[PDB]
């Protein structure tokens, strides 16, 4: 099987929106954010899964395994759920829960 | 994740793995606090998964690991399932996380900082590393 | 928040 | 979760490889073979399954889930492994062992 | 399988789960003969993995089903892991599989039978229900 | 082979 049994990580780039409608175009929305295109690629079992950036020495959740190539091709980008998009309503969840 | 590589144990304590009522893994997602977990809505997520902190190998006889039951699903309404934007779902456990060295939360955004394009940011999880 | 008691390594 | 403990099955219509390559173009090649768009699609965990067709009254492999749809779109046609095209493969190796 | 719907316990008789050591199900297969088994070449098997046939319900703690080894994985050498091209892997079993009335096989095509588009078929598995 | 001693519903 290709299933690792322990946890994997990788390195990737962010992409502008403009970058990534070259290749998936209409399909990219506001809410999105996409990775890769570089040589790796998040594939089936990554969803849900973060996508982190280190700011003022802290890791932040900037994205959410969303969407990829059929293939989890490793020259597509990975499509992802934009956290600051998102993050008002997260924020008011909490507040009330 | 294709091409990626072996993290640390513990390296990543916001990671966490979600697995249904057969006991099989089906998405990742990340603590974010002690009593709740950030993940995809197109993961479908019902009271019925479990949430898996601190663990590495998804193989082990026995590791510890944290099973945490879920209370309440807060998929965001603004889920678009045709589309897949605004991918979002918060998970409120029943029982809090015990955090340790192993297992932590990840910082949030606000809705106003930039990530610009060119940032090198990592990604984690137990997908597939083949298609 | 974000700041792993075991520091993450090359990534 | 979105995954079913119980088999499911699906009714689908072959496609031709020209109309495949309405939706996938350059993708697709003679070893494939396209199917549905009807309104079902194949999704993460039927990978390496059959797609069988009824020829004299008896069922046979016409071909293998292979991929399709990122989301998984029922207006999207999946791809699979021609079988016609890698039955000749499949002979020789049972003939030899 | 995506609005799909559930098949009748048995009536797809060649119809395989393949399961990993760690007991999970990543790929579904179909039985050629008592002692093979067919599927897809990007699934990645390895004599590690198990066959598991016979098998209706995953989240049985005990159903009628056949856990079968595999002796040797044949590969297609024309398999392309960048195009996906020439998807197909045979496996040879172990122990070959006990034909019933819920396990039985598949018939295979020729070279030149045609399937003209249009053609009405089916497709089986295990597969997520919604993305 | 081919003909499923369960026949197929639909």
């Amino acid at each position: 099987a290709n299933t690792p049994d322990r946890l994997q990580q990788a390195s990737l780039p962010l992409l502008s929106n403009t970058n990534c409608k070259k290749y998936w175009g209409t399909k990219i929305k506001d809410a999105m954010i996409c990775a890769g295109a570089s040589g790796v690629s998040s594939c089936m079992g990554d969803s849900g899964g973060p996508l982190v950036c280190k700011k003022n020495g802290a890791w932040t959740l900037v994205g959410i395994v969303s969407w990829g190539s059929s293939t989890c091709s490793t020259s597509t980008p990975g499509v992802y759920a934009r956290v600051t998009a998102l993050v008002n309503w997260v924020q008011q969840t909490l507040a009330a829960n | 994740i294709v091409n990626g590589e072996e993290a640390v144990p513990g390296s990543w304590p916001w990671q966490v793995s979600l697995q249904d009522k057969t006991g099989f893994h089906f998405c990742g997602g990340s603590l974010i606090n002690e009593n709740w977990v950030v993940t995809a809505a197109h993961c479908g997520v019902t009271t019925s998964d479990v949430v898996v902190a601190g663990e590495f190998d998804q193989g082990s006889s026995s590791e510890k690991i944290q099973k945490l039951k879920i209370a309440k699903v807060f998929k965001n309404s603004k889920y678009n399932s045709l589309t897949i934007n605004n991918d979002i779902t918060l998970l409120k456990l029943s029982t809090a996380a015990s955090f340790s060295q192993t297992v932590s939360a990840v910082c949030l955004p606000s809705a106003s900082d930039d990530f610009a394009a060119g940032t090198t940011c990592v990604t984690t999880g137990w997908g597939l590393t083949r298609y | 928040c974000g700041v792993p008691a075991i520091q993450p390594v090359l990534s």
